């Protein structure tokens, strides 16, 4: 049976948790399609959502959802990765893989001084 | 004096029972601090409190500074 | 309405203002140049015309404003 | 002879004042729990009649508490003016004595004396709820030894 | 110090032995004139093997690594 | 009858107090503390000391207010709880007014009035809030004050408050009506301001409610009708919901059963007071609009139903 | 069951959980109050009880502080002004003495510092003053404020030193 | 009787009154009779329009003491020979009278 | 028993986390500290502390949803002086980050209300001691200075007594302003040691 | 070096302009709602004065910056935040001003 608290507070519970979390890793995967392969977070991003979504096709429990994602629970997951789902198309706006912008001082990141 | 103390920074968040205290200190190598941000508990208390006073009234903000327990001068400094 | 009694109004509201000498006072007299006023006294003397009329000017409109003429005739059309 | 009349009225009219002496509930400090210790039934108040009411109209005395600052400060004498004039200032702790600590800060006013008349000192940053009792049996005392119709007879 | 009468009073208002345990100190407090106890010295007042080199934590810290850019 | 004025009015004035006395005592005392024993002997000349005191405390005009109805408002709150007092039955009452427990309802609805009058006048923004709250502790205590003093009134059956002492002499009024009598205790607590159900004089709500710019001998007049009030209603929930034994012969009996009765009661209600957490006027309105007015009409439905279901009406 | 519909349609509607809170505040006014009388009955305190500072003695005459101008570097209040000068005896005494008591935090902070134990802080509360000069303790008033209770602070250190 | 006690007892409050004003010192300024909102300079003037919510609940207050003031004859009105009549048509307008307060906490007036 | 133990795991994985974000973000990290405290100083660039902060809220493998700490260091030897810190602490991973960044007083650092709601107040905090502009705030109020005080007070060059004092009077019956003269001068004390410290942390000529 | 908002001098002095109208529109408001002991005159100096004080800048970072700082007076004016009290310490009503001349400065310190 689903759990009626959640373990939180406003972080609401859902009813089909197997469904909307291989939906939005789908989508999270489908958002790095336009990142570069020379983006190196493509790569990182694409290994541990691969990972955590074949532990998902891997196991129908819900309590060994939580305990092979390592989450916690299954709702903050679920939270987590739509910002995480937000974060990909943030910084497809931003494009952070390109280098460095410009260089300091070379007094400013020196302790003592 | 004092202790000669390593230059470097550090944060030691411990449990406060208002809740996250840990302090900033940086140090120049001297015996005298650069300087400290020292966390106080309620201030991101007190700031958040705007989105958890909303919808209610006067006597439950009373009622929600006192279970919040702020007192001031880690928070003012 | 009142095309000159606009402009009597207009010499009302620099007869009342200060640092602006009513025998010096003219219709195409320059504020910035033989008044004594800088950057700021025309925003001054232009929003005490504001709050004598009552129709909004911008900050904006305040630069490109240097003698009446042209906004008495922009606002007495209605 | 009535001068013995006079000051028999005038510690009569005094008795009172010294004995249901109604302050300020204060706040502003560290120190300020001690006027809760004083409150705390180890050391009382309401013994010696001491009785904390939020209002200055209410008020017949302000215990500063301990740290007065800049921001604090037309706070302060905005509620100490609008106390009625029977008014005492019993200043509890070394800010609001002298400015204990931060005296060399920058936004901390040097002392409650700078701003009100204060007419008693306690130190201590603990000030004990012992010396601040002691600090309101010597406001006490010191209002009862104040003479207002023998001055006004003898004027 | 309380009678029977009202200490039973008082049990039939709580159901709890505040007469046992009640919330002023009458007697447990330890006598305050005591002896003088000897403080116990630290792991280092040895006077061999006392070399600061080797215990010193005050010169073990290293200054911070940078690890990857510049 | 001057006599009787002045051992009726004076004695109510210095055992009201000696009731702000015992209040102190008996609240220290729950709350772990002697209480004020210093300055009298056994602590018998406090509240003296603080009635002499606020006299020459100093009063305050205010620029903001209008001060006629400032200084009208204190000595009309004097004046209500002191003249409230004369149509109480005691043994036998000094009016003997026909229906005087509707000038008790009607006089403690003008009870409610001058802690509105004293927080417009002050002009302050604290004392507007502490009077908006008394006329929601208005709209919360009075249709249940209504029906409370109506239906456990229609058996006995007269408004005439004398009637009342003939009707109890063997047994009490709350073994008839049980939920009445603690209904009318926690409405009687809203109109006499007390600390479950003060929602207009608190120092945690506001500065002190109404008293926010009312120094010196005007909050003495207004601490003067509290307490009076506090007495007041206690002799109220006395007379009431409470029978003492009446001897035609011995009203001396009957007046001290009645200081016993009335003793243990006026401690419940400081006892009542000092125990409990203090309100809030959103959930004041809902328990009693939602939860004790139709207990309160259900209750006055089964007095409807009572003289009809046994023994005739009562008397006249 | 209908037992706990009978147990919660009790605990409302005669409103007993109050009356359980009643006799809970009621059980603890015939109780022993813990006031005291505070100026004939004081209460507990220690003899590590920092309070008035004070300049102690040699057992035989001769002013213990030897002008070592250590303890305004331990203050943080900066309340010690000790300028000295020889005594004109060969010695080493202060000329200038001040500590501030409207500064001083009573920390304990010069009470530990001093190498001889000329100032402590001896176990006073009873100098709450009037006006704001009677708290600008010079020398003279620490001195025969050490001599006024110097009976009094020299037990308590004779108990307390091996702690420190 | 209660003309006398009355007026005696506004004489008497009047004469606290004025031993309340005249007998201390008079000194006034106008930062010790400034309005308190904890000693600030007045944001507004506390003479504003307030729009409190007990507003409906007021009215209903209104209503209400109506209804208890045709309530009150009652202990005359059980003194009478129609006692089924006066006993059905009161049960009827005591039963309204809850039923306004039932459609009121059924459609969120007294909130 | 004197020197704490050290535990260079964590030393070694923080390290391998600090080498992984400073690969990721190649545009704005400047560099990666890790001290011997077991915790990550990330030096990073002004312009883009918003894609820093929120790929430290918003991944699933930093996690940092908490913001703790927010301040700056001035150091008025660099050209830009401020140092400003955003000390960040995960509840899931159960560890701690340190985003340093700089600032001049001219130079703005855009804000980052958000990403996080905690510095709705640790900002304008920052904008009262320090003085620095944040773009886009909901309101850059002052709140700890003086309604009217002129001078962001935790600069090296604000001094320690302040500029103005305050005093009433009864000419104006007003808490007046005064420019302080001291009724005792805090002693500066030369508490540096003449002699070298640490052998480790010396600077070259 | 990186704009604050203005890529010029007189797009600030525009700002400059706007907040000189929003100060002047606010202070009889800041006069009559504060029953303050001026009038409305020399107020209006004195924001004018303060606006001459730094009138020597032509830096436009810095009187961006000057800029968001007359924005906070201005939210703590309109809103009434400050009070009586810290509204008018700009006046120096109290603080006698320090000379000028060489003679008046030789008398009073070593300065
Ligand atoms: C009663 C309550 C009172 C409360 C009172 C409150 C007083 C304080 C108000 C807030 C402070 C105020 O924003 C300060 C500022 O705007 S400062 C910078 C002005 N901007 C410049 O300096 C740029 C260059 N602009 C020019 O040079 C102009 O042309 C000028 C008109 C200055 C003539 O300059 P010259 O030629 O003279
Ligand atoms: S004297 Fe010390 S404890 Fe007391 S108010 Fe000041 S800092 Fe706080
Ligand atoms: S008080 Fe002690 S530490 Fe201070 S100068 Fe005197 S002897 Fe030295
Ligand atoms: S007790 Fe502390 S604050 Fe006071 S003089 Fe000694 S060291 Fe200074």
């Amino acid at each position: 049976l689903l759990k009626k608290t959640t373990g939180l507070v406003g972080l609401a519970v859902c009813d089909t948790p197997h469904e909307r979390l291989t939906i939005l890793y789908t989508k999270t995967l489908d958002i790095l399609k336009h990142f570069p392969k020379h983006a190196a977070y493509r790569k990182y991003t694409e290994q541990i959502t691969n990972e955590k979504l074949d532990m998902v096709k891997a196991e129908p429990d819900v309590k060994k959802l939580e305990a092979l994602l390592q989450g916690g629970e299954v709702e903050e997951v679920i939270l987590q990765a739509e910002k995480e789902l937000s974060l990909a198309r943030k910084m497809l706006k931003w494009k952070p893989w390109e280098p460095l912008v410009e260089e300091p001082p070379a007094n400013q990141w020196k302790w003592p001084i | 004096e004092g202790y000669q103390v390593p230059p470097g920074a550090t944060y030691t968040a411990i449990e406060a029972p208002k809740g996250e205290f840990g302090v900033y200190l940086v140090s120049d190598g001297s015996s005298r601090p650069y300087r400290c941000k020292i966390k106080a508990p309620g201030f991101a208390h007190l700031a958040g409190l705007d989105k958890m006073s909303k919808g209610h009234m006067l006597a439950d903000v009373v009622a929600i500074i006192g279970t919040q327990d702020i007192v001031f001068g880690e928070i003012d400094r | 309405l009142t095309l000159d009694g606009i402009k009597d109004r207009v010499l009302y509201v620099l007869k009342l203002y200060d640092k602006i000498d009513p025998e010096k006072l003219s219709v195409n007299s320059h504020f910035m140049k033989d008044l004594g006023l800088d950057s700021l006294d025309q925003v001054e003397i232009i929003m005490a015309m504001e709050d004598e009329f009552g129709f909004e000017i911008p900050d904006i409109d305040a630069e490109k404003l240097m003698c009446p003429q042209e906004i008495v005739d922009y606002i007495a059309d209605k | 002879r009535a001068e013995y009349v006079v000051t028999k009225l005038d510690d009569l009219i005094n008795w009172a004042r010294r004995s249901s002496l109604w302050p300020m509930t204060f706040g502003l400090a560290c120190c300020a729990v001690e006027m809760m210790h004083m409150a705390a039934p180890r050391y009382d108040m309401d013994r010696f009649g001491v009785v904390f009411r939020a209002s200055p109209r209410q008020a017949d005395v302000m215990i500063v508490a301990g740290t007065l600052t800049n921001k604090m400060a037309p706070a302060l004498r905005k509620v100490y003016d609008q106390m009625p004039e029977p008014r005492y200032v019993v200043s509890m702790g070394s800010c609001a004595n002298g400015g204990g600590y931060y005296h060399y800060s920058y936004s901390v006013v040097r002392g409650c004396d700078r701003i009100v008349p204060v007419d008693i000192y306690v130190p201590g940053c603990p000030p004990t709820a012992e010396a601040l009792l002691y600090g309101i049996l010597q406001l006490q005392r010191k209002i009862k030894r104040e003479q207002k119709l023998k001055i006004w007879y003898r004027r | 110090s309380a009678t029977r009468v009202i200490q039973k009073l008082r049990n039939w208002a709580s159901g709890q032995d505040l007469q046992a345990k009640l919330q002023l100190r009458y007697q447990e407090i330890a006598k305050r004139t005591q002896p003088p106890p000897k403080l116990p010295v630290g792991p280092s007042h040895k006077l061999s093997n006392n070399y600061y080199c080797t215990r010193d934590g005050r010169r073990e810290v290293v200054p911070p690594s940078i690890i990857m850019s510049s | 009858f001057f006599i009787n004025i002045l051992t009726l009015l004076v004695p109510i004035l210095i055992a009201m107090a000696f009731l702000t006395l015992v209040e102190r005592k008996i609240l220290g005392y729950m709350q772990l503390r002697k209480g004020p024993n210093i300055v009298g002997p056994y602590g018998i000349l406090q509240p003296f000391a603080d009635a002499m005191k606020l006299f020459m405390k100093e009063p305050m005009r205010p620029l903001t207010t209008s001060m006629s109805l400032f200084i009208i408002a204190p000595t009309l709150s004097l004046t209500l709880a002191l003249s409230l007092w004369v149509p109480l039955p005691m043994p036998h009452p000094l009016i003997n007014l026909n229906l005087g427990i509707l000038f008790i309802l009607a006089t403690s609805s003008l009870s409610v009035y001058s802690i509105l009058w004293s927080g417009w006048a002050s002009n302050s923004k604290y004392s507007l809030f502490g009077a908006l709250r008394a006329v929601a502790q208005t709209i919360s205590y009075e249709v249940t004050m209504a029906i409370i003093l109506l239906s456990v009134l229609l058996m006995n059956g007269s408004y005439s408050l004398q009637t009342l002492i003939t009707t109890q002499e063997h047994m009490w009024l709350l073994l008839p009506a049980w939920p009445m009598a603690m209904m009318w205790f926690i409405s009687t607590l809203a109109e006499t301001n007390r600390a479950p159900f003060d929602l207009t004089e608190g120092e945690s709500e506001l500065v002190s409610g109404f008293n926010v710019e009312y120094a010196a001998g005007p909050f003495a007049l207004f601490f003067m009708a509290e307490y009076t009030n506090i007495i007041l209603m206690n002799a109220l929930t006395t007379i009431i919901f409470l029978g003492p034994l009446y001897y035609i012969n011995l009203p001396e009996l009957y007046s001290t059963n009645f200081m016993m009765e009335a003793l243990l009661l006026s401690s419940t209600f400081l006892w009542i007071r000092a125990s409990y957490p203090r309100f809030r006027y959103d959930q004041l309105m809902h328990l009693l609009w939602k939860n004790f007015l139709p207990l309160t009409l259900a209750l006055c439905m089964w007095h409807i139903s009572l003289p009809i279901f046994t023994a005739g009406v009562p008397p006249y | 069951d209908m037992k706990s519909a009978t147990d919660n349609a009790a605990r409302i509607l005669m409103w007993t959980e109050l009356i359980r809170g009643l006799g809970m505040t009621l059980s603890y006014l015939f109780r022993e109050p813990a006031t005291i009388n505070y100026p004939f009955e004081k209460g507990p305190l220690s003899p590590r009880f920092r309070g008035e500072h004070a300049l102690r003695r040699y057992p035989s005459g001769e002013e213990r502080c030897i002008a070592c101008k250590l303890c305004e570097a331990i203050c943080p209040a900066q309340a010690i002004t000790i300028e000295a000068e020889p005594r004109a005896d060969g010695s080493r005494r202060t000329t200038r003495y001040d500590i501030d008591m409207t500064k001083c935090i009573y920390c304990g902070f010069c009470q530990e510092a001093c190498p001889v134990d000329a100032i402590v802080e001896g176990p006073n509360f009873e100098f709450s003053t009037e006006t704001h000069e009677e708290l600008l303790y010079n020398k003279e008033k620490l001195l025969n404020n050490g001599d006024k209770w110097e009976a009094e602070i020299a037990a308590n250190i004779q108990a307390d030193y091996l702690y420190r | 009787n209660l003309y006398t006690v009355i007026f005696i007892n506004i004489l008497l409050s009047l004469t606290l009154i004025l031993v309340a004003f005249w007998l201390p010192q008079m000194n006034l300024y106008s930062e010790k009779a400034n309005p308190y909102e904890c000693g600030f300079d007045p944001t507004s003037s506390a003479r504003l329009p307030f729009s409190m919510k007990f507003f409906l609940v007021a009215i209903t207050f209104l209503l209400f003491d109506l209804e208890i003031a045709l309530l009150l004859p009652l202990p005359w009105a059980i003194q009478t020979i129609k006692t089924s009549t006066m006993m059905i048509m009161a049960f009827i307008l005591v039963t309204i009278l809850s039923l306004g307060l039932a459609y009121e906490w059924t459609q969120k007036g007294l909130e | 028993p004197t020197v704490r133990p050290r535990s260079d795991v964590t030393h070694k994985q923080l390290s391998a986390f600090g080498e992984y974000v400073a690969e990721i973000l190649p545009k704005y990290v400047q560099q990666v500290q890790v001290s011997c405290l077991d915790e990550l100083e990330i030096c990073i660039h002004p312009d883009g502390v918003i894609p820093t902060l929120t790929f430290l809220r918003d991944h699933t493998n930093a996690q940092f949803k908490s913001l703790a700490d927010l301040t700056a260091v001035d150091v008025p030897t660099r050209q830009n002086r401020f140092e400003i810190v955003y000390n960040l602490l995960s509840l899931r991973f159960n560890s701690r980050i340190r985003v340093k960044t700089y600032a001049d007083e001219l130079t703005p650092i855009d804000s980052i209300v958000s990403v996080h709601i905690a510095a709705n107040w640790y900002e304008r905090e920052v904008w009262d001691m320090f003085g620095v502009f944040f773009f886009n705030h909901p309101d850059l109020r002052r709140i700890l200075t003086d309604y009217g005080f002129e001078g962001h007070p935790f600069r090296k060059d604000f001094p320690l007594t302040g500029y103005v004092e305050l005093r009433y009077d009864d000419e104006v019956k007003r808490v007046v302003a005064e420019p302080v003269e001291l009724a005792q001068e805090f002693r500066k004390f030369d508490l540096n040691s003449p002699w070298e410290a640490f052998p480790a942390y010396r600077q070259p000529p | 070096v990186k704009p604050i908002f203005s890529r010029d001098l007189n797009e600030a002095k525009r700002r400059v302009r706007e907040l000189y109208r929003a100060w002047y529109r606010e202070v009889p408001n800041t006069v009559h709602l504060m029953q303050l002991d001026i009038t409305v005159k020399q107020g209006r100096d004195k924001v004018r004065e303060m606006f001459m004080k730094n009138a020597h800048v032509t830096d436009p970072r810095v009187v961006d910056l000057l800029v968001i700082k007359g924005k906070m007076e201005l939210q703590e004016t309109i809103k009434v935040w400050k009070q009586r009290t810290h509204v008018m310490r700009f006046f120096h009503e109290t603080e006698t001003p320090r000379p000028k001349d060489f003679l008046s400065k030789f008398y009073m310190g070593h300065d």
